[PDB]
């Protein structure tokens, strides 16, 4: 054997276990979601509250791409910071060669392109993070999920970390429940129970919410971060739905 | 620089080099000898812009004494003035060429026969009888046509040149303040102090 | 990363020696011996064909000795892919040289500077040496008639008389056994088979499996002549000797 | 253990066993504290000398005129990123004419760390740093790990023992963020903290390192008779 | 500028003028035009005062490298080479440089070499380098002697000097002496021509075509 | 990033040995057999077209490739190393020859590139050497007809007649019993089908198998009439029909 | 093998510390610092006695107030004292002025971590830098492979050093006279080199703001090594 | 480019291929330097394995380096060609900046400077030689004699000897060599030279090179005949 030590190298089954040895590392960190609605994303993430000596609202981990794309990751933080610095980049020549503000399905094949690449050599180590990342351009809503691999599809809902089963059965419920479609106020809410209902399977720390949100309508399409009252609001209701 | 002359004779090699550096409207040296021992028997005068001459000929110097020691042996005239010439025509198509005009004057040991060659900056080389470089020829190339024989001796070579530096003298608008005359021939290089 | 699978081609052992150079060296006792043998009016290249099929075409053939100019020849022992690469270099050394001081490069120059190559793969670079040993045969104005040996350390040596390849112990006693000074060119000729001829691992030596160069001044007046030989002169010359 | 020989391997667990050893060498460095108010920020910082003949290798570092850092591991590797943070700074400030908010800071040290573990041929970085700043939002306190995590903190510590002075922030946390223009109590809290990390040595004149910034003072570091004040 | 310096039975003397020009406007009328490189070497500069001034500072860090390096203080014909071989390397690029390298070592003795930006390297006993080079010469040349004393050495210098601050209309300010033994140089002070002129004048009865 | 293989991936072993050469040479005898055989005003090569499937149409896929006009290629083992051999091998003859000397190179010269090429595969940093032997059948003026073998070392040979591959032992004792130098084009093509027959255990036509020859010139397939110098190409691809007739009078 | 740059799970750079057991095998130097100058000191150790001694050397000056001391692979501090003295002239250059002893000695540790897969390995050499500056006065400085360089009062390196620095320990005070810095660094010499010593395979040396860095003549140590030898008979 | 760190510090703080390198040497043919009170005598062993050898052309074991130094070594004869190409093209050099010829300390520290820089660069190998350089300084009598090695360490040596046996010969000279009186003339020195490869080497035949070097550029190499007296003189005393 040994086939477990490089990257890029083909095991007998026909797989590089330096990925799925990356996907272990997605696997341990905090749980992270996302939820496509009528018109547009809304993503949240689990921030676990170490000690009393961390600053609420200052360790900001959903990040925007461009003025119109946010992306969330579990993992390696690190790791997911250089992700979105080089989709900064890649929209960045995007928008200044052909004017418009990347797609959403281009934006994430920049990004799937990348990791892919990083499972091609075996002087670079796979990317430990699985990100979720969408938001709104000419064609509507779109939501993503890329992993380690560079495997990305589109989705209804996502969902990744150390939570990422609870999380995906309460996702499948909202898609059989509501058919038609979620508005973007209500993926917000559902959002924040989601979270709270994947909390359990991190349940020694206590947490912060974290949620962002693109909506053609309530956010005329840019990205933004819920704050204040419609972020309390979001709160109180996973909490009274806990309880 | 100015007036560099040479005169193959039966056995020897003679050059005669003007002593001025000019710069300006002052003499600033009467004593400057404008040669180069490449080895024990080839010896190279150069003429032309200032600070080329010099550098080139004493980069040209370097690598004929770096041979010398890695072959333990000393290179024909003829090779040194082809390895030269090479280095001037690479020179003419460069960013900024050596503008140095050049005589080699040698003793074959192997061949026993003395041979000068006259080559310009931009890699022109002729072997001759007698050379000269700049406007120096447009007066000593028909005196010597006229006076030089080709069975002459060292002695009578410098005679004849002799006749050279007086048209000279007489002729040319500028002072270059007499010449320093060298023999090459098969015991190697030597100066005539008294000229 | 990649350091896995780097082999260290230019490393020392703790004895002080370099694998990959021993190890070539190893690759080259293999291959047909060359011989050389230098005269006072001529030099003799003689080498074996490494085990011939009767379908092989041996009169356009070329696997022993090379030409480098009009003045120097070299006979080959080991993998000949390598030894084009050298030769190739060594004629546009060459010409380097012709071209630059419009006379004849020397024998030793020549052989020094692709000595030299060798040298620089078993000090850097990381790369396999060439699996080459040359017998470099020539003729210069300063030192005359001049055999010399280079191996894939990049050592080389002159020789009065010399072989490369297969059983050189054996090919090399031989040689030592009835050389002297004062020989000619058509005796050494006669050496140099008969030595093949008994060290050979074949049954018996024949024009077939056979190159053969002379480098003589046997030419019109002090000029210098290279014949490779043809199929057919072989032939005569091995029942000249009687071998055949 | 097959899977620590260099960065660009993962273990089948998920881990970083370069990074992890890089994180080694910052618990073996002598302990450094950092804590904040609304006003100032201040690190206090447990000098380390090779023996009674030599000098206390120095912990803190002024990054510009409203920003720096203390450091605990390899020295030569805080260096280095101490420049890279001047001149990202400096950078800003001849660019911009603006001064470099604290959080892109951390931002720059991620992202420079981060590079350092996916390739082949270079290693981790071998030091923790605590970077308080005073910025356009008030007075910060961040601190870096050599995994590229940096995190933003009211107080924290670093290196051997430093659970102590942790615990003891952690209980205090209250009473030293109120500390609003009074320099020398923010201080004492910092030294009191530090004392909490101490076994069998004490805090003597030439041990002792301390750094404030805040609303109306500039990065300043205080050493040899000038910290005699707070033991 | 105006710069000399000769060589003679008891060393060597090097005079300088100290004006600086900016075409007709006087720009200073204090500048150093001697610059000490060691104790046993000098420099001189005429041409552009920056490329001087820079690249001559520049070469007394190449030779205190070199006897750091060598334990041995660099040989007059070395330093001067440094120089010429450094401007030699920009050649065609504009620089403006005309300086003299004065000094003195055990194996060469009182050595002096003329550098300029073509990069012509002589060596040679007298030299004078400057826009007002030929008025120097014209005085030096007329009363030289290698039997000169190094009292009517040093006059001479700083008595062709004045000759040229005097004619040329770029030269001018003060005259300041050197003289290089084989112990090293010797400062021999700094000379308004403001008030040397006249004593010249009144001492040795010349500049009769000045009104009196 | 960046290819860090900078250094030899064969080296010599021991006993002396070049690993990846003898492995390469394995692969080789893996392969299908091919042929070719020199005759007096020609030359023929040969080989078995190995169908990876019934749906596969085996003629979009050629082992037998001009290189030049007068020049043609036929290999055994990995396709794939062959069909980028026969690009390069068809560039260098005009970046090396063609473009200097205004014609193109002779058979030994061209063999003597695609020789470098091979060998370069053997010693440069990360590479593996090529896994095939080459067998080139060409003509030029001043050198007439010849036929080299390439193996993956980068050492070439001239034959009369050889096989390579699969049954290439059987098949060079078959060629030396049958193979005089008073051979015209038409008998050894004959002799070639009867010694692939040998190592050909499925269909014997002209679909199954590929044939060429290096033999007169044909203006026919010039392209253009005009120039009385230019004559046409030497090398010609038997057709699946060519190869039939004379299957039956076999 | 491994990365050159790779961490032991202890946190430490394997090359780093494994050049630290190559300077363990060096020939001692020692230095001490008072306020009337800094002295070097080094053990030549020839290797043969037909080795001519005084072509040994292992005491150096970068700048006329700074000297420099060795030990370990000392071939290795070839390029770092020519880095330190082109640092030393350099900035004299670009600020008229003396470059500052802890300036000089940060220069030289920064080449020191430049290695990995740059220079292919660690320096196989420690340094004691001595000087004086204007602003700190008298400094010595333990330059080493790692990066790292402590200011000290006395320091000794290479085979002999724990031992010498544990005596170095008991004899410095803050009040030594040259003289006597002098003749304790020839005492401590004497006790851990192998050979005895003598002006031959010792060698000392000194820095003082008024005379610069001086390396002292043999006939000079001797005389200090006869000095030295009265004064401990004397009690 | 090929970036591998060949040359790296082991646990016990060695550094593994200097060291074999210093076994290359180990493994060359004798090579000694001894120096007089007015000269410096280069002595070297040639192996007698190899007959049929042509000594005309054979590459000597002793190199010029300029007019007035010379070149010996032990070890790789192929590593060594490259050090004495460097070290020539560096003597020119000094020639055409500096307006003198090297001194021998430094030709021989440009030398082993190359020689370390070859120690801690990626992708190389350290050199498999020792060398010895003498000669003399210009304008100076006073003869000089340095020994470098793989490692990069040079120094200053009144005798020497490196290669194979040199353990051996280096013992005959230390007891063989009076510090307060070299051998005051040419013939002394040679003959020092030439007892103590007799120490080691076989046959006086053509076994031993010997190679003076005097002030003032004066290098000539001994013939056969010549050292053969020498082998002739020492044995008919040695027989007491
Ligand atoms: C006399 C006075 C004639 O100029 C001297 O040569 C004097 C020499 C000197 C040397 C060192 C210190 C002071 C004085 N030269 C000057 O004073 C010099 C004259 C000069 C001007 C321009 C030149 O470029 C062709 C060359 C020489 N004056 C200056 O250098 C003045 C102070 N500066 C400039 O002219 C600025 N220029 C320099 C060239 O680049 C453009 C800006």
């Amino acid at each position: 054997t040994g086939y477990d030590l490089s990257n890029s190298v083909f095991s007998p089954d026909g797989r590089n276990f330096q990925v799925e040895y990356a996907v272990k590392a997605v696997e341990n960190g905090t749980t992270s979601i996302g939820i496509k609605c009528n018109d547009g994303v809304v993503f949240a993430v689990e921030k676990l509250i170490t000690s009393k000596l961390l600053v609420p609202q200052k360790n900001v981990k959903i990040q925007v791409v461009d003025r119109h794309i946010g992306c969330v990751y579990s993992g390696l933080i690190p790791d997911g910071r250089h992700l979105v610095n080089r989709g900064r980049e890649e929209a960045a020549s995007f928008k200044k060669l052909y004017k418009t503000p990347i797609p959403i399905p281009a934006f994430a094949d920049r990004l799937g392109q990348y990791v892919q690449a990083h499972t091609l050599y075996n002087s670079v180590r796979p990317f430990g993070v699985s990100t979720i990342f969408g938001g709104v351009d000419k064609n509507g809503a779109h939501l993503y999920m890329l992993e380690p691999s560079g495997s990305y599809w589109g989705y209804k809902g996502a969902a990744t970390g150390k939570g990422r089963q609870s999380a995906k059965a309460e996702l499948e419920k909202l898609v059989d429940h509501h058919p038609e479609g979620l508005s973007a106020r209500e993926a917000v809410k559902q959002a924040a129970k989601i979270i709270y209902l994947a909390h359990e399977d991190n349940k020694e720390k206590d947490f912060e919410l974290e949620i962002s949100w693109c909506s053609l309508s309530e956010t005329n399409g840019l990205h933004k971060f819920v704050k204040g009252d419609l972020l309390q609001e979001a709160i109180d209701f996973a909490q009274k739905e806990i309880n | 620089m100015d007036i560099i002359l040479g005169i193959r004779v039966q056995d020897s090699v003679i050059l005669a080099s003007s002593k001025a550096v000019t710069r300006g409207i002052s003499v600033l040296k009467d004593s400057d000898d404008k040669t180069r021992q490449l080895s024990p028997h080839t010896l190279m005068s150069f003429a032309g812009e200032a600070g080329d001459t010099v550098q080139f000929a004493e980069y040209i110097q370097a690598n004929i004494q770096l041979y010398s020691i890695r072959e333990d042996y000393e290179l024909s005239p003829q090779a040194v003035s082809s390895f030269v010439r090479q280095e001037l025509a690479k020179s003419i198509r460069s960013r900024r060429p050596y503008q140095v005009n050049v005589l080699i004057g040698g003793y074959d040991k192997k061949k026993n026969k003395p041979e000068l060659y006259q080559i310009d900056y931009l890699g022109t080389k002729v072997e001759l009888p007698y050379g000269a470089h700049g406007y120096s020829g447009f007066y000593t190339f028909s005196l010597l046509d006229h006076h030089y024989r080709p069975d002459m001796t060292t002695e009578e070579g410098l005679d004849l040149l002799k006749l050279c530096v007086q048209e000279l003298e007489k002729r040319m608008p500028m002072d270059f303040k007499g010449v320093i005359v060298k023999i090459v021939d098969k015991d190697g290089i030597r100066q005539v102090d008294d000229f | 990363g990649s350091r896995r699978y780097d082999s260290r081609t230019t490393i020392f052992s703790p004895e002080g020696r370099l694998y990959q150079v021993e190890y070539a060296l190893e690759s080259i006792s293999h291959a047909g011996t060359a011989i050389g043998i230098m005269a006072s009016d001529g030099i003799v290249l003689a080498a074996e064909r490494k085990v011939t099929s009767t379908l092989l075409e041996q009169d356009t053939s070329t696997e022993k000795l090379y030409k480098l100019n009009d003045k120097i020849a070299v006979a080959v022992a080991g993998l000949t892919a390598d030894a084009e690469i050298l030769i190739n270099t060594a004629r546009i050394h060459a010409q380097n040289y012709l071209k630059t001081y419009n006379e004849d490069i020397p024998v030793e120059i020549l052989v020094r500077r692709l000595s030299d190559i060798k040298q620089g793969y078993t000090q850097h670079g990381g790369l396999r040496p060439f699996g080459v040993s040359f017998i470099y045969a020539g003729y210069d104005d300063r030192y005359g008639y001049q055999l010399y040996t280079s191996n894939p350390s990049g050592n080389y040596t002159g020789w009065k008389a010399i072989s490369v390849g297969a059983n050189t112990s054996a090919a090399q006693t031989l040689l030592q056994m009835d050389y002297k000074d004062d020989m000619k060119v058509d005796d050494a000729i006669e050496l140099a088979l008969k030595t093949l001829s008994k060290t050979t691992d074949s049954s018996a030596l024949t024009y077939d499996r056979l190159e053969f160069a002379t480098i003589r001044k046997g030419a019109n007046d002090g000029e210098v002549y290279q014949k490779i030989f043809k199929p057919q002169e072989i032939k005569d010359i091995l029942v000249k000797t009687g071998i055949t | 253990n097959n899977y620590d020989g260099d960065t660009v391997t993962f273990s089948p667990t998920g881990r970083l066993f370069q990074v992890e050893y890089a994180l080694e060498a910052i618990k073996q460095g002598s302990v450094t504290v950092g804590l904040r108010s609304n006003t100032h920020a201040v690190l206090v910082a447990l000098k380390r000398n090779a023996d009674e003949l030599s000098s206390y290798q120095k912990k803190i570092i002024k990054c510009d005129e409203h920003m720096g850092l203390s450091l605990a591991g390899l020295a030569p590797d805080a260096r280095v990123l101490s420049n890279y943070l001047r001149q990202q700074c400096n950078y800003s400030s001849l660019v911009f004419n603006r001064k470099l908010a604290v959080e892109r800071a951390g931002h720059l040290l991620c992202d420079k760390a981060q590079k350092n573990t996916q390739s082949y041929g270079g290693r981790p970085y071998g030091v923790g740093l605590l970077i308080i700043g005073y910025d356009k939002s008030g007075a910060h306190l961040l601190e870096f790990q050599p995994s590229g995590n940096v995190t933003e903190l009211y107080g924290t510590a670093i290196g051997a023992r430093s659970q102590g002075a942790k615990t003891y922030l952690e209980r205090t946390l209250d009473t030293f963020i109120k500390i609003d223009g009074n320099p020398d109590e923010l201080i004492k809290a910092g030294v009191e903290a530090i004392s909490q990390s101490l076994r069998d040595e004490s805090l003597t004149v030439d041990n002792l390192s301390i750094a404030i910034v805040g609303k109306d003072t500039p990065f300043t570091i205080y050493d040899g008779e000038a910290v005699a004040k707070y033991i | 500028t105006t710069t000399l310096a000769f060589r003679f039975q008891g060393g060597i003397i090097v005079a300088v003028d100290s004006r600086a020009t900016a075409g007709n406007w006087v720009a200073s009328q204090t500048v150093k035009k001697v610059i000490e490189i060691n104790p046993f070497l000098l420099g001189t500069m005429a041409g552009g005062t920056a490329d001087c001034q820079f690249w001559e500072t520049w070469l007394g860090s190449q030779c205190r490298l070199h006897e750091l390096r060598e334990k041995e203080r660099i040989s007059v014909a070395a330093a001067s080479k440094i120089l010429s071989n450094l401007v030699y390397q920009y050649k065609g690029a504009g620089l403006s440089m005309g300086t003299m390298i004065c000094g003195y070592t055990r194996k060469e003795g009182p050595t002096i070499y003329y550098v300029d930006s073509d990069g012509t390297r002589l060596k040679g006993d007298i030299f004078c380098v400057g826009s007002g080079q030929t008025f120097a010469y014209g005085v030096l040349d007329s009363n030289y002697k290698w039997d000169l004393s190094v009292e009517d050495a040093l006059y001479l210098g700083k008595r062709s000097i004045l000759a040229a601050a005097h004619r040329d209309a770029y030269s001018g300010g003060s005259v300041n002496l050197y003289h290089v033994t084989e112990d090293g140089w010797i400062y021999h002070g700094n000379h308004d021509v403001g008030e040397l002129f006249w004593k010249v004048k009144e001492e040795e009865g010349s500049f009769n075509n000045v009104i009196g | 990033m960046t290819d860090r293989y900078s250094f030899s991936l064969t080296t010599f072993s021991p006993s002396g040995k070049l690993g990846q050469i003898d492995y390469a040479l394995t692969a080789v005898k893996q392969g299908v057999t091919s042929l070719g055989i020199k005759a007096t005003n020609g030359v023929v090569i040969a080989t078995e077209k190995k169908s990876s499937s019934p749906l596969a149409m085996s003629e979009t896929l050629s082992k037998v490739s001009l290189l030049t006009p007068d020049i043609g290629a036929v290999y055994s083992g990995m396709g794939p190393d062959y069909r980028v051999l026969v690009d390069k091998s068809r560039k260098v003859a005009h970046t090396s020859y063609k473009r200097i000397y205004g014609e193109y190179p002779p058979t030994k010269l061209l063999v003597s590139e695609v020789a470098k090429i091979m060998q370069e595969a053997t010693q440069s940093g990360g590479v593996r050497p090529f896994g095939v032997s080459l067998l080139i059948a060409g003509h030029d003026e001043f050198n007439g007809f010849s036929l080299y073998q390439v193996d993956p070392s980068g050492s070439y040979f001239p034959w009369k007649a050889t096989a390579i591959g699969k049954g290439s032992v059987a098949a060079k004792t078959f060629l030396e019993k049958r193979w005089n130098d008073e051979l015209e084009l038409e008998d050894a093509i004959h002799i070639a089908l009867l010694t692939l027959k040998e190592s050909v255990e499925g269909e014997f036509n002209g679909d199954t198998i590929e044939l060429a020859i290096i033999g007169d010139e044909n203006p026919d397939l010039l392209g253009y009439t005009g120039i009385p110098t230019d004559k046409g190409p030497r090398f010609r691809k038997l057709t699946s029909q060519e190869i039939n007739d004379r299957l039956e009078a076999l | 093998d491994r990365g050159v740059s790779t961490f032991s799970p202890e946190g430490r750079l394997f090359q780093v510390e494994y050049s630290l057991e190559a300077i363990k095998l060096g020939s001692t130097a020692i230095g001490i610092a008072t306020k009337e100058g800094v002295v070097l000191g080094v053990e030549k150790r020839a290797t043969s006695p037909l080795l001519e001694s005084d072509s040994i050397e292992k005491i150096v000056e970068i700048d006329r107030h700074i000297g420099c001391a060795m030990s370990g692979l000392t071939a290795d501090a070839r390029s770092m004292i020519e880095h330190a003295r082109t640092a030393a002239v350099t900035h004299n250059l670009y600020y008229d002025e003396d470059i500052n002893v802890e300036s000089l000695t940060q220069s030289v540790c920064d080449l020191a971590l430049r290695f990995g897969e740059l220079m292919s390995r660690p320096f196989g050499v420690a340094l004691l830098i001595a000087g004086h500056d204007a602003d700190d006065g008298y400094q010595l400085f333990h330059a080493e492979p790692s990066g790292t360089f402590y200011r000290y009062n006395a320091k000794a390196i290479g085979s002999g050093s724990e031992g010498a620095q544990a005596e170095l320990l008991n004899e410095w005070h803050s009040s030594l006279t040259l003289k006597e810095a002098e003749l304790l660094v020839l005492k401590i010499l004497k006790q851990v080199m192998e050979e005895k010593l003598d002006e031959n395979n010792a060698q000392l040396s000194c820095i003082t703001k008024q005379d610069g860095f001086k390396i002292y003549d043999n006939e000079k140590t001797a005389e200090l090594i006869k000095e030295l030898k009265e004064k401990e008979a004397a009690e | 480019g090929y970036d591998r760190a060949l040359s790296i510090f082991s646990p016990d703080g060695h550094i593994f291929q200097v060291e074999y390198a210093l076994e290359a040497v180990k493994r060359g043919t004798c090579a000694v330097g001894v120096k007089g009170k007015n000269c410096v005598v280069l002595g070297c062993e040639r192996r007698s394995t190899l007959k049929l050898q042509d000594t005309r052309i054979t590459p000597s074991k002793v190199s010029k380096i300029d007019s007035h130094v010379v070149l010996s070594f032990s070890g790789l004869n192929a590593d060594s060609r490259i050090l004495i190409e460097k070290a020539r093209v560096e003597a020119q050099s000094h020639r055409l900046t500096l307006e003198d010829p090297v001194t021998v300390e430094y030709l021989t520290r440009y030398v082993a400077g190359v020689q370390q820089r070859y120690t801690q660069s990626g992708g190389v190998r350290p050199f498999g030689v020792s060398t010895l350089i003498a000669g003399f300084d210009p304008r100076d009598d006073e003869p000089k004699l340095y020994q470098t090695e793989p490692s990069g360490i040079y120094s200053s040596w009144s005798a020497q000897t490196i290669g194979r046996n040199s353990k051996t010969v280096r013992e005959f000279l230390e007891k063989n060599y009076d510090r307060k009186e070299p051998p005051a003339t040419v013939e002394e020195c040679v003959k020092l030279t030439v007892r103590s490869l007799l120490e080691v080497v076989q046959t006086g035949a053509k076994n031993i090179e010997i190679t003076v070097v005097k002030p003032d550029s004066d290098i000539v190499a001994l013939s056969s005949e010549e050292i053969n007296q020498y082998v002739t003189q020492i044995e008919q005393e040695k027989q007491e």
